[PDB]
């Protein structure tokens, strides 16, 4: 359906958000694991 | 539907500037 | 529609953001 490619750079852009945020959310709990070892 | 070109060109902006904020 | 991965996979994100924040 057009529909699809339509909102596919949407689509594309929601889950490179979505990526982004959950990597940067794993990265600040590793941080946060170091300062509980300091 | 020009309501769902302005959200694709907003998501568009974002992941874009999220690309360039992991290349700094 | 909704059958596709992506479209699947990005509702799920949009709802990991939200509660990630709160």
């Amino acid at each position: 359906q057009e529909l699809f490619n339509e909102l596919k750079p949407a689509v594309d852009g929601a889950n490179f958000i979505v990526n982004h945020m959950r990597d940067q959310n794993n990265y600040n709990e590793e941080k946060d694991s170091w300062n509980r070892v300091a | 539907l020009p309501e769902l070109r302005e959200v694709v060109s907003s998501i568009s902006y974002i992941a874009r500037q999220l690309q360039e904020q992991e290349d700094h | 529609l909704i059958k596709h991965p992506e479209v699947k996979s990005a509702i799920e994100g949009i709802k990991y953001i939200a509660e990630t924040m709160k």
